[PDB]
């Protein structure tokens, strides 16, 4: 209740440091199948650089 | 052809021997001396039969020194030396076992002796440049009834005690010249308490610090070594030990050495694409002291290092000499000396040699004069 | 004389000895005072060595001189 | 080939009972603290070379008497695998197709010195050193730092901003102390960090966290990014939207040098 | 002759000694006559560092007056009896709290501060040496004296000057070193610096800076205060009297005394408080003539023209003009130091860089 | 756990937990690995105090100097039955405090306390025996051996004074 | 130490009774010392360096950059002060015996960043040559409290060993900064390493030949004990260069670039508001940035106008163009 105030969410804290990975996954051993199935309650919660 | 000083090869670990050679040589006067020297040149003796071995010693060192300078010995020839010393000092020519091992020698005891059989042959004006003139004022304690002054007392090296409770070079040299002794006096009593302490009245053209990491343990009544780690600078500044009249004198000197000397790091790129300081510190020498020069007076306090003997070893047990000599063609640059081996170490590796705890101990300290 | 040898240890002693008796001499009589056998001792004065069967008047050492003991050692 | 290692498996164990060298001494010792538990004074065999083992090495000690028969070159952490990179970019440049006059002030100042010194050497006088790139989110920054560093082809460390915002105190500064030891350890190397703007949006609770987590990771950036350490090239490109949560120290000339408007 | 481990007894339990006809233990055994058979004489169990426990007889010639349920004890390490006795274990940073005489620094190189003296003395040294009085007059001395104040007043100067001139036992103890982020290791600095105190009695512990355990704070709220707050607690524990603590005092320096402890406000820990005020007009003169003393001056210097132009200056101030001074006497090239040199050191080195910026105050 | 074993063989066993507030400490575990140390040794003692293991003739007694620090299972009844307060000591209980503290020091014969003791408060038990110390000073400065009337006047002016350097505030249930 | 053998505890925690070899003195053992034992019979073979605790002290111990001593901006007089104070009295402290005085040890270093606040220091750090010791106030902090305490005694007093040496405490904002209260902060750890820095500056013994700078970028908050007048002597306030003074480092810049000659540097200084010499090392990079574009192997006035433009146009565009966070 003080990391809802902090960053809009703890979790979506390290949701931001994998998605930009993410970014660059088009081949570095030939493209993607690590998926990233992300959930939440709503996303007017989520951070808007997400 | 070689760019640096060919090395010297043991025979049979004669470490000892060699790692004081190399040091000599680079103290200035020393080795103008026995080359200018030639026999049978007016020198004659009268005195000791001693005498002539002396004069063999002087030609052996100037023989080896000047293969020394020949690239087309890939090592030096000490050979000829050794005999005269064996016949000259009998110490040496004894076994310390057997196999082709002879009595593996003191640094120390080497530095006296070929200074003594040197200050025979050039005479009282070289014996100067090694030794350190005292004003000493013996003084009663509990209200002086006396002073004797003796200029007589007179070491080449000065001695740095260490009850392990010195771990600094200032302290121990400074409490080694300052003592109590117990003298016969009829001055309070039949025996009384006199307080004698040596301030150094004219400081030595080369200085000596004898280090005393070596110990006899009156306990197990055998011979240990100190393994204290003794921290100390590249750079020895006397002005603690001076006599007060005379420290005066030798720190105006001094004073426009360090001024010289900051000049010396701009101009000295300039020139490349001795006379400088010299010159400066000569005009000063004729103010403060006696005339053009003398023998044991050095009016620099600044001193630079220009050999260490380090030793390899403990209680009495057979050791290691190394030795780290100053180049004095490149300043600032410094050959390592591992008999055979010779490496290129900076100055600020022997300073790393302050440590110890098994080897690398620093017994002997060798300073060259700034000013000189 | 009475003559003096600053040792390592940190003291100072009085020895009592004659200027016509030699170093030899000197060093049996450390020997009772410190226990050091006598040839470790390097008896300094001047910066000369001081040798066995030479007087203390082959030196011209006389009272109110400070002999220092320092201990040989050995290489190889 | 046979006599070498024949006296070199004489000495070499059998059992090589790894430690840890906390500190050297100067007369063929050390000291081992080996993570079993005992300290040793340990030897040393000395065909090794003398001065070529430092502190945080790892050393291999005899099964016997523990002496170093040897020293391991390299070892690594999981901390900077996240540092460090196995890619490859299968995107070149001019897929950054447009907006191809401010991308010459990030290949005159990152690419180009590395590429020719020899330009920089008619000029005489110290070559560039770092980018803060900045404008609006999407306008290409992220993809700009990715695609010099597969033209330039020397270690790209990339590391987002979020990871060096923590919830524990202590580890904050030693984390960013070491992006750049490493980095200068390799000669060459570009560090992309990702989001600085990250530093004072992002905090988890606030009693490990705060101003004071944050206050302290800049003060430690500062000595690593110019400071006095004097470490290897390491060229910064910096993406951020929140220039003005930075010290003054931060973008300060000599830093930044030619910074970028998006 | 050693080597032999170290460890602590667990206890004493004695079985009953051997003169019996049936058994000589404590404890029933089946089967009946016994005196060497199971039996045993008295026993003592001690726990060893190497984290065992051993059930030993212990050994005839040492007795159990020599044996306390934690005494500290040899135990030969090939085969367990109790070798010797020694004394109780000290930490390397309790033993070097220890003395080493530290030099006076007599009231001689002190300025000012009559005032302090005279508490100071009052407070710590003649319940000491006048402690046949204090018995005679029924009163208990105070158990420590507070020295607080704003910092250039050598409070650290002073204490240290003061008990080595006296003479009683003077423990170094900076408060930062009480921390630790150890417990019971940590924690243990404070346990073995009254047990080592208690033995060099009468002494004086100088804790110098009580704040980094002296929290006001004991409601914390998410921290690691309460690790810092056990070296408070375990403080007060033996500040207070289960005896073996009257001859053992207290001196504490701080910079602030606004941030200790509540339970600091009570006596019976620090019971007297003494304050170093700012200077006065008269110790102002005093200070500069302390420090000058050292070095060379004129014949030509007022110490009371000095101390009129200074106004609120503090002894870390004047010690820092007085050295200015021979600044500028080195810049001019001198040999002396004049009294205009001092007069110059004020402006060039305050406290403060000029009043400001005014642009209309 | 092991000292309420030894209270269980030894008779009618009597714990005093003196200045407790070091595992006073709420749930933290946000902060350092100390607070989960706490923790652990907090939960040992719940289970001790009730459970199959019952108490009756092993009795806590429990001391601290501010109880709003502890965790609210360590303000809990049937383990800490009754909540006894003692406060500080009121306005003519200092007077008899001073009556047995009189009495181990040498006095000229001082009954006269009263009026004095009552307007100058601020004391606790313990500053109580601060005055007659402190009155032990102002009689060695006239060079007496015995606590005057005079002395006592001018040691409850300074004892007062020196406690009025920090403030303590505490509030209670 | 028993006085007539002697108590070790190993890191093994395990404690034994050992005495006096052969290769021991009795005169050598000293309290906390580190010995070795024999693995076998625990007896003392060889003393040992004391305090195996610090290994990360060894990493800030820091050889001299030859950045040289000539390399710093202007001949301006602030630098001279210091010389006065930290450089001379190793050359010579017997000007300051002959004077008697207390020769000053401490100094602070303040005032805006830009003008080199450490590139003076890399400078007397070449003069001077002795030890220079470096810290780092954000490494002084670590996970659990108390640990820095560790830290921060003991590089103390492998400085005492140390002869000839100065610890230059850099960026010491954090740990160093004011001591104040919170009631419920986590600052208080902080707060604890900022203490132990005090308590070993006056300690209960001088500093022996240690010289100590502190560099801050901030006066605005300060410990009043770490900035008491008698521990950090002389203070020298650090200014922005003159309209002389930007002349001065821009000549020791573009002397050291090929310019082609005719041109001013007193010009340049002009154009320029008063501003740092960090911005003039930068205005001839960008200019030889529009050198090399122009495919000059000279630079010019025409690329020297545009560079300086360039600068002040960023500059307003951020922080820092009036902050000084008042106070003088
Ligand atoms: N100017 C451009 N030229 C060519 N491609 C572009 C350009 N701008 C964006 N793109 C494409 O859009 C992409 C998405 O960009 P990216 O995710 O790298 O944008 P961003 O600006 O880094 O986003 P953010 O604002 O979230 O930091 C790139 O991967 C790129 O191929
Ligand atoms: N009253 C005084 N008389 C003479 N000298 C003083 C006096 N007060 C301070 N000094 C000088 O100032 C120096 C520094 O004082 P010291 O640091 O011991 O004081 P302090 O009150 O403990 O200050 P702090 O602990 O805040 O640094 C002393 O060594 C002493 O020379
Ligand atoms: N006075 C100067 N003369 C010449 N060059 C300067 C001067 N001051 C700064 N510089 C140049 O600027 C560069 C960087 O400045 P530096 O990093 O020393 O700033 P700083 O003062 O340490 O600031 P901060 O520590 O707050 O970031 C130096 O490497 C140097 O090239
Ligand atoms: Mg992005
Ligand atoms: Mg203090
Ligand atoms: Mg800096």
């Amino acid at each position: 209740s003080t990391r809802v105030e902090g960053s809009g969410g703890g979790d979506s804290e390290v949701q931001r440091t994998m998605l930009e990975l993410l970014n660059q996954l088009d081949g570095f051993e030939t493209s993607k199948n690590i998926k990233i199935i992300m959930a939440t309650n709503r996303l007017d919660i989520l951070d808007p650089a997400l | 052809f070689a760019q640096l000083p060919v090395g010297f090869k043991n025979m049979g670990n004669t470490c000892y021997l060699n790692a004081t050679l190399q040091a000599l040589y680079r103290v200035n006067d020393l080795r103008d001396m026995i080359l200018n020297y030639n026999p049978s040149q007016g020198v004659s003796n009268s005195g000791a039969q001693d005498e002539e071995i002396h004069k063999q010693i002087v030609i052996e060192m100037k023989r080896c020194f000047e293969n020394l300078q020949n690239k087309s010995f890939k090592s030096v020839l000490p050979i000829v030396l050794l005999n005269t010393l064996r016949k000259c000092y009998p110490q040496f020519a004894e076994r310390d076992s057997q196999g082709g091992f002879y009595k593996q020698q003191d640094a120390e005891e080497l530095f006296t002796q070929l200074f003594h059989s040197m200050s025979i042959v050039f005479g009282d004006k070289f014996s100067e440049d090694f030794r350190i003139q005292f004003k000493t004022t013996i003084k009663d304690t509990a209200n002086d009834n006396d002073i004797t002054v003796k200029e007589n007392e007179s070491d080449s090296k000065l001695q740095c005690h260490i009850s392990g409770t010195t771990n600094f070079m200032r302290n121990g040299l400074l409490e080694g010249l300052n003592e109590k002794i117990e003298k016969r006096s009829d001055l309070t009593g039949a025996n009384s308490i006199y307080s004698v302490e040596k301030k150094i009245s004219r400081l030595p053209k080369f200085l000596t610090v004898q280090y005393v990491r070596f110990f006899w343990k009156r306990s197990t009544n055998k011979k240990s070594k100190i393994l204290r780690k003794v921290v100390f600078p590249f750079q020895l500044d006397v002005a603690d030990m001076l006599t007060p009249e005379y420290a005066a004198e030798k720190v105006k000197v001094r004073d426009e050495l360090r001024k010289v000397e900051k000049e010396k790091n701009e101009k000295e790129r300039e020139i490349k694409r001795n006379e400088s300081e010299k010159d400066q510190w000569l005009e000063e020498y004729k103010k403060h002291f006696p005339p053009n020069l003398e023998k044991g007076e050095n009016p620099s306090c600044v001193y630079n290092l220009i050999g260490v003997i380090t030793h390899q070893g403990a209680n009495s047990e057979s050791g290691h000499y190394q030795a780290f000599i100053r180049d004095e063609l490149d300043e600032n640059k410094w050959y390592k000396f591992n008999d055979d081996k010779v490496s290129v170490v900076e100055k600020e590796k022997i300073e790393s040699l302050a440590g110890g705890g098994e080897s690398d101990s620093a017994l002997i300290l060798m300073y060259k004069g700034f000013g000189l | 004389m009475q003559i003096f040898v600053k040792t390592l240890t940190g003291k100072t002693i009085t020895l009592e000895v004659e200027p016509s008796d030699t170093i030899e001499n000197v060093k049996a009589k450390i020997q009772d005072k410190e226990g050091i056998p006598p040839d470790q001792q390097r008896l300094i004065f001047a910066g000369k060595q001081l040798e066995d069967g030479r007087t203390l008047s082959d030196y011209n050492i006389q009272k109110e001189s400070t002999l220092h003991l320092v201990l040989r050692l050995r290489g190889g | 080939q046979e006599e070498e290692k024949k006296q070199l498996e004489e000495i070499r164990g059998n059992p090589l009972s790894i430690g840890t060298l906390e500190e050297i001494i100067d007369d063929d010792h050390a000291i081992v603290t080996s993570p079993t538990m005992p300290d040793y004074y340990v030897s040393i065999l000395s065909f090794v070379d003398k001065e070529l083992l430092e502190p945080g090495c790892s050393v291999l000690l005899h099964h016997k008497t523990m002496s170093i028969v040897g020293v391991l070159q390299d070892d690594a952490d999981p901390m900077v695998s996240v540092m460090k990179m196995d890619k490859s970019p299968t995107e070149s440049y001019s897929d950054i197709g447009g907006l191809e006059s401010q991308i010459q002030e990030i290949k005159e100042s990152v690419e180009l010195p590395l590429t020719h010194p020899e330009l920089y050497e008619e000029m005489g006088i110290k070559p560039p050193k770092g980018v803060i790139l900045y404008g609006a989110p999407g306008t290409g920054k992220t993809l700009l730092a990715k695609a010099v560093a597969n033209q330039t082809s020397a270690t790209f460390l990339r590391i987002v901003g979020s990871e060096l915002i923590q919830k524990y105190l202590g580890d904050g500064p030693r984390l960013c102390r070491q992006i750049f030891k490493v980095a200068g350890e390799n000669a060459p190397s570009i560090v992309f960090i990702d989001e600085i703007d990250a530093i004072g949006t992002k905090r988890y609770d606030s009693n490990s966290g705060g101003e004071r987590e944050i206050q302290r990771t800049m003060l430690e950036l500062l000595n690593q990014l110019d400071g006095f350490d004097d470490r290897g090239d390491v060229k910064v490109i910096m993406a951020t939207n929140k220039i003005e949560t930075l010290d003054p120290a931060l973008i300060r000339p000599g830093r930044i040098d030619r910074k970028i408007l998006f | 002759q050693l080597p032999y481990l170290v460890a602590n007894v667990v206890e004493v339990m004695d079985m009953n000694e051997i003169e019996d006809k049936e058994n000589s233990e404590s404890t029933t055994q089946g089967g009946n006559v016994n005196l060497d058979n199971t039996a045993v004489g008295k026993a003592a169990v001690v726990k060893t560092s190497s984290r065992q426990t051993v059930f030993l007889p212990m050994v005839g010639l040492v007795d159990p007056d020599k044996l306390k349920p934690n005494d500290l004890v040899g135990v030969n390490k090939d085969s367990y009896l109790i070798l010797d006795t020694l004394p109780s274990e000290f930490d390397s940073r309790v033993k070097a709290m220890e003395v080493d005489e530290k030099p006076t620094e007599t009231y001689s190189d002190v300025g000012g501060l009559d005032k302090q003296i005279e508490e100071l003395v009052e407070a710590i040294v003649l319940p000491m040496k006048r402690a046949d009085k204090f018995k005679d007059m029924g009163i208990r001395a105070p158990k420590g004296a507070l020295m607080y104040g704003p910092p250039g007043t050598g409070k650290t100067l002073l204490a240290r000057a003061c008990a080595a001139q006296t003479n009683a036992t003077f423990l170094k103890l900076a408060a930062p070193q009480l921390v630790q982020m150890y417990i019971g290791e940590g924690a243990k600095l404070v346990r073995d610096a009254f047990a080592l105190a208690k033995e060099k009695a009468p002494t004086i512990i100088f804790i110098d800076e009580l704040d980094a355990i002296g929290t006001k704070r004991f409601d914390s709220e998410k921290s690691g205060d309460r690790e810092v707050q056990r070296t408070m607690l375990e403080l007060l524990n033996q500040l207070d009297g289960f005896s073996s603590d009257d001859r053992v005092k207290v001196l504490a320096a701080t910079n602030r005394v606004d941030v200790l402890d509540p339970a600091l406000l009570r006596s019976g820990r620090l019971d007297r408080k003494i304050e170093f005020p700012l200077p006065s007009e008269d110790s102002r003169a005093q200070i500069l003539q302390i420090h000058s003393r050292k070095m060379t001056t004129d014949d030509d210097i007022n110490w009371q023209e000095l101390a009129r132009s200074t106004d609120e200056f503090n002894g870390a101030q004047l010690k820092a003009v007085t050295v200015e001074a021979g600044m500028i006497a080195l810049r001019n090239g001198q040999s002396s130091v004049k009294h205009e040199d001092f007069v110059e050191g004020i402006s060039e080195v305050q406290a403060r860089k000029s009043k400001s910026v005014s642009f209309y105050a | 756990r092991e000292m309420f074993a030894y209270a269980k063989e030894h008779e009618p066993c009597i714990i005093f937990m003196d200045e407790v507030d070091a595992i006073g400490g709420r749930r933290f575990s946000e902060g350092t690995s100390a607070d989960r140390e706490i923790q652990r040794t907090l939960m040992e003692l719940l289970t001790q105090m009730d459970g199959f293991d019952n108490l009756g003739q092993t009795k806590i007694i429990m001391a601290t100097n501010r109880p709003d620090t502890l965790d609210p299972a360590l303000l809990r009844p049937g383990r800490l039955d009754r909540k006894v307060e003692i406060p500080l000591p009121n306005e003519a209980g200092r007077l008899e405090i001073f009556k047995i503290h009189t009495a181990k020091v040498k006095k000229t014969g001082e009954f006269d306390f009263e009026a004095a003791v009552k307007m100058s408060d601020g004391f606790n038990g313990a500053d109580i025996r601060n005055c007659a110390t402190e009155a032990g000073f102002f009689a060695i400065r006239d060079d007496r051996d015995h606590i005057n009337p005079d002395d006592l006047m001018k040691a409850v002016r300074k004892v007062a004074e020196v406690k009025k350097l920090e403030g303590t505030i505490e509030y209670q249930k | 130490i028993i006085k007539g053998k002697y108590v070790i505890n190993l890191k093994q925690i395990a404690k034994f009774v050992v005495g006096l070899g052969e290769r021991v003195r009795p005169k050598d053992i000293e309290e906390g010392m580190r010995v070795g034992v024999d693995r076998s019979k625990y007896n003392i073979e060889l003393p040992l360096p004391p305090r195996i605790d610090p290994s990360v002290t060894m990493m800030t111990v820091e050889e001299k950059p030859d950045v040289t001593y000539s390399d710093v901006g202007g001949c301006k007089d602030q630098i001279e002060k210091l010389r006065e104070v930290v450089e001379l009295p190793l050359l010579s402290p017997e000007r300051f015996a002959t004077l008697g005085i207390d020769p000053p040890k401490g100094i602070l270093l303040y005032g805006p960043p830009g003008t080199g606040k450490t590139l003076c220091a890399r400078a007397v750090a070449n003069r001077t040559d002795a030890t220079f010791i470096r810290v780092i106030g954000s490494e002084l902090v670590q996970k659990y409290v108390g640990e820095g305490a560790r830290m921060v005694r003991e590089l103390f007093e492998m400085a005492r060993t140390k002869k000839a040496c100065i610890i230059f405490f850099d960026e010491i904002d954090a740990v160093g900064g004011a001591r104040f209260d919170d009631g419920a902060g986590g600052d208080n750890e902080v707060q604890r390493t900022m203490l132990e820095l005090i308590t070993q500056l006056d300690g209960f013994d001088p500093r022996g030949n240690i010289k100590v700078m502190f560099a801050t970028n901030r006066p605005n908050t300060l410990d009043p004990a770490l900035l008491r007048p008698g521990r950090i002597d002389r203070k020298v306030e650090f200014s922005l260069p003159d309209l002389e003074g930007r002349a001065n480092i821009f000549r020791i810049h573009s002397k050291s670039m090929s310019v082609e000659r005719g041109i001013r540097w007193e010009l340049i200084s002009r154009l320029c508001p008063n501003s740092t010499g960090a911005e003039l090392r930068s205005v001839c990079t960008e200019a030889g940035m529009f050198a090399i574009r122009a495919r000059r192997k000279v630079a010019t006035e025409k690329d020297f106008l545009k560079a300086v433009d360039k600068v002040i146009s960023g500059y307003k565009k951020f922080s820092s163009t009036s902050r000084y966070m008042q106070y003088n």
